[PDB]
RNA sequence: GUAACGGGGCUAAACCAUGCACCGAAGCUGCGGCAGCGACGCUUAUGCGUUGUUGGGUAGGGGAGCGUUCUGUAAGCCUGCGAAGGUGUGCUGUGAGGCAUGCUGGAGGUAUCAGAAGUGCGAAUGCUGACAUAAGUAACGAUAAAGCGGGUGAAAAGCCC
RNA sequence: CCCGGCGAGGGGAGUGAAAAAGAACCUGAAACCGUGUACGUACAAGCAGUGGGAGCACGCUUAGGCGUGUGACUGCGUACC
């Protein structure tokens, strides 16, 4: 008999609202990145989406610990002369404060098309309010 | 040219006469356990005629069979070089793949008793 | 029906004559004609013979009306190969290869 | 100036892809002939937007 | 109602009228077997082992049929060591229809 | 006697080409290429009947704990929970179980639950 | 080009000490099967029932097999109601392989048991024949120069006037 | 008999048991090159497989699905001598 495995055209998902009044960054990831690939979904199958998808609004109210809001740097390089930027965590906060958590979550997500394909379903905002009230999100609590 | 050529080799190998000697009682022994040799007086037809050697094997019920004497006859010689599946020897020049080969073996009264004679 | 027609060895590549047959296949045969008339290579004349032809063979030797007539399939295999010598510089030589074709098409009607 | 591998069938579609012929199909047909031609050519008997020339 | 038992060192969830493939057994092809090692039976309201091997639980099945399995290659080679071998296997099985579920 | 080789060169050939059907290229064409990865398959064949056993294995373990969670305890304590209650149900059947019927799965939460406190 | 945890990331997800769980390999166990070596009884390793044990492997030693060509068995057997070879499919054994058959082919092949080998190819910048590759790329052979009307002709920048 | 340039080559007729035996000629493998169909591929990287596996198209039926062709996605994974 054959072990079941999921569907992609039966994947019931569902929707859900993260408040980021205030929480922490990698241990709020870590359950969002858990929440999107599937892993809370008893009909978990690795090469399936089976995860949900995930509204996280106030991103620009995370918080770190010790001196990572001045110390911690995020780097990116080009690919042209000496073309490597870096960036602090407040300057990412004023630059554009969703990045953080979307290479955080991007950065915890696998690599490859099935990692880009779930981290689709990622959408932060940085307000309190937003435009996606059609699809009827139930609020997750942590 | 070839790698390592072949040459004119002969393949005659030695045969001990005991062990040469042993194998024709055995294989006539093992003839005779399979009823396979019958023993007469006389063998001769008069005329150099393979009619005449055709009815005589059709009267004895023979088909491919060997023919042994105790001395040679013109005409029986001569009435089965043309016949395939009969060969007609002196008892000296036998072989045992002859023996073998043929069906049945018919013998001389007088070839049996210089076989036995020539076996000892 | 289908009706055969066909050049062998004739004295071109494969390669340029496929390059002619892509434009027509599928196409009707007065357009094809049109095309390949107003096509200027050497494999378009080659062509457009064996298509008239595949054309004058079906109307006469089977099913007439050309007005009712499509080209429906085109092929060029590639055929046997000329071997010649060119001298080179400083004493060697090369092989040359006067590549052939065999252009088959055929025509029907539906 | 020279390879170190030998190249596909697939990298010879690749480079072959583009070099594929285009056809005119936007042929003109003359008034006074009754016939077909290239826009702006005349035709093989001396005919062009109507009028005349050698017909030969 | 579904059942859960152990055939052939391997487990086996099933409902009742299922065709199970398992291991060899030296029993013949018409003779009715049963198995009285069930760990789990089900239902609206269910019935699992809390020690193993439910009390009343039975599981009457019928063979079917013998057979070997798809055959499967084994390769082995030790690259620049000089040294390959290549073996063929088929697997063994008996294909069971499971007639009855009891409690 | 001299023995040509064709008829066998053949065969032995054209074996090996019918196990490489499907290959990219010279790996469906080619003997000397198709003859090496026809050994490779077999060595990644021979590697990954043994690692089905391994990939399965943590599929389940992961559905188990998945359900395990939702019912509020973890895969560990589970485990536990099922090897003190005597319970001897492996995690193929479990994961099956987790997927279909979920009442049964909270059922046997719920004794390794009372076999742990 | 961050670049001194693999990474994301962490004030515990780090460190010292303690406990109970869990994951985790081709190790161990469970099932089913093969072979070798013993050790056993009917019986003679022909085998059968267990049971113990072993089974990574180069150079290399030993033991057992398959397949091809030819000779005897073969003036026998198969074959024009279709042989060898070629291409597919299905079945079979641990293995080299075998068996049945469709299509092609159009006249030879050979069971069983023995016998003799020019007896099994991927490689040696191996030899011969064919076929791709760069690729429709470079070049088309002194930079002394060509232009037009007519003719032949299926069609002419080159041929003729 | 027809097309084509009084060609090369071809389609019919026809001989023949056979023309896919038509003078490059018995059989006609492989490399290589085409044509048609089915499936996949235009946000995705690496000895191109293997293992799992969704979908698509056919062939079977005891009609549960076993079979073939394809292989979205995923774990592992650096040819041979
Ligand atoms: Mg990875
Ligand atoms: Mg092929
Ligand atoms: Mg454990
Ligand atoms: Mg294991
Ligand atoms: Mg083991
Ligand atoms: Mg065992
Ligand atoms: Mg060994
Ligand atoms: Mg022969
Ligand atoms: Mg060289
Ligand atoms: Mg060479
Ligand atoms: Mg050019
Ligand atoms: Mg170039
Ligand atoms: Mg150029
Ligand atoms: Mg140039
Ligand atoms: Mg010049
Ligand atoms: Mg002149
Ligand atoms: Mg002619
Ligand atoms: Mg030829
Ligand atoms: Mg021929
Ligand atoms: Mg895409
Ligand atoms: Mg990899
Ligand atoms: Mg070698």
């Amino acid at each position: 008999m054959k072990t079941f495995t999921a569907k992609p055209e039966t994947v019931k998902r569902d929707w859900y609202v993260v408040d980021a009044t205030g929480k922490t960054l990698g241990r709020l990831a870590t359950e969002l990145a858990r929440r999107l690939r599937g892993k809370h979904k008893a009909e978990y199958t690795p090469h399936v989406d089976t995860g949900d998808y995930i509204i996280v609004l106030n991103a620009d109210k995370v918080a770190v610990t010790g001196n990572k809001r001045t110390d911690k740097v995020y780097y990116h390089h080009t690919g042209h002369i000496g073309g490597i930027k870096q960036a602090t965590f407040e300057e990412m906060i004023a630059r554009r404060p969703e990045r953080v958590i979307e290479i955080a979550v991007k950065g915890m997500l696998p690599k490859g098309p099935l990692g880009r394909a779930m981290f689709r379903k990622l959408k932060v905002y940085a307000g309190n309010e937003h435009n996606h009230a059609a699809q009827q999100p139930q609020v997750l609590d942590i | 040219g070839v790698t390592f050529a072949a040459r004119p080799q002969d393949h005659s190998q030695k045969v001990n006469k005991k062990m040469y000697r042993g194998a024709l009682k055995s294989i006539l022994s093992e003839l005779v356990r399979q009823d396979r040799l019958i023993v007469v007086e006389k063998f001769s037809v008069e005329a150099p005629k393979t009619k005449l050697l055709a009815q005589k094997l059709k009267d004895m019920a023979l088909e491919d069979v060997l023919i042994i004497t105790g001395e040679l006859d013109e005409n029986l010689f001569l009435a089965a070089r043309n016949l395939h599946k009969v060969d007609v020897r002196d008892a000296t020049g036998i072989d045992p793949v002859s023996l073998i080969a043929f069906d049945k073996v018919v013998m001389t009264a007088d070839a049996v008793k210089q076989v036995e004679e020539m076996l000892a | 029906m289908e009706t055969i027609a066909k050049h062998r060895h004739a004295r071109s590549s494969a390669q340029k004559v496929r390059l002619v047959a892509d434009l027509i296949r599928g196409k009707k045969v007065s357009q094809a004609l049109d095309i390949l008339t107003y096509t200027n290579k050497k494999a378009a004349v080659l062509v457009k013979k064996v298509l008239e032809s595949a054309i004058a063979n079906a109307e006469h030797n089977d099913g007439a009306d050309i007005d009712d007539l499509k080209v429906t399939k085109i092929f060029v295999d590639e055929g046997p190969s000329m071997k010649r010598i060119m001298p080179r510089a400083k004493g060697r030589a090369d092989r040359i290869l006067k590549r052939t074709s065999h252009i088959t098409v055929v025509v029907s009607d539906r | 100036a020279v390879q170190q591998n030998k190249p596909t069938r697939s990298k010879r579609g690749m480079r072959r892809s583009h070099d594929a012929l285009t056809a005119v199909t936007s042929l003109s047909v003359d008034k006074t002939s009754g016939e077909k031609h290239l826009r702006h050519h005349i035709t093989a008997d001396g005919y062009y937007r109507g009028r005349k020339v050698i017909a030969k | 109602m579904y059942a859960v038992f152990q055939s052939g060192g391997k487990q086996h969830r099933v409902s009742e009228g299922q065709t199970v493939r398992l291991e060899k057994l030296d029993i013949a092809t018409g003779e009715t077997v049963e198995f009285a090692e069930v760990l789990m039976i089900a239902n609206g309201e269910e019935v699992k082992i809390g020690v193993p091997f439910v009390d009343g639980g039975v599981i009457k099945a019928e063979v079917v049929a013998h057979g070997r399995g798809e055959k499967v290659k084994i390769v082995k080679f030790r690259r620049r060591k000089h040294y390959r071998k290549q073996q063929g296997h088929r697997q063994w099985f008996t294909d069971v229809k499971i007639t009855g579920i009891s409690a | 006697a001299r023995v040509k080789r064709g008829v066998i060169a053949r065969a032995r050939h054209k074996k090996i080409l019918k196990q490489a059907k499907g290959y990219y290229g010279a790996r469906s064409r080619v003997y000397r290429v198709a003859f090496q990865a026809v050994i490779k398959a077999g060595q990644y064949a021979y590697r990954d009947r043994r690692q089905r056993k391994r990939q399965f294995r943590q599929l389940w373990i992961a559905r188990i704990n998945a359900a395990a969670r939702q019912n509020g305890i973890s895969y560990s304590k589970f485990i536990n929970g099922l090897k003190k209650a005597s319970v001897e149900i492996d995690r193929k059947i479990l994961a099956d179980i987790a997927v279909f019927d979920k009442v049964a799965f909270t059922a046997l939460v719920e004794k390794a639950k009372a076999a742990l406190a």
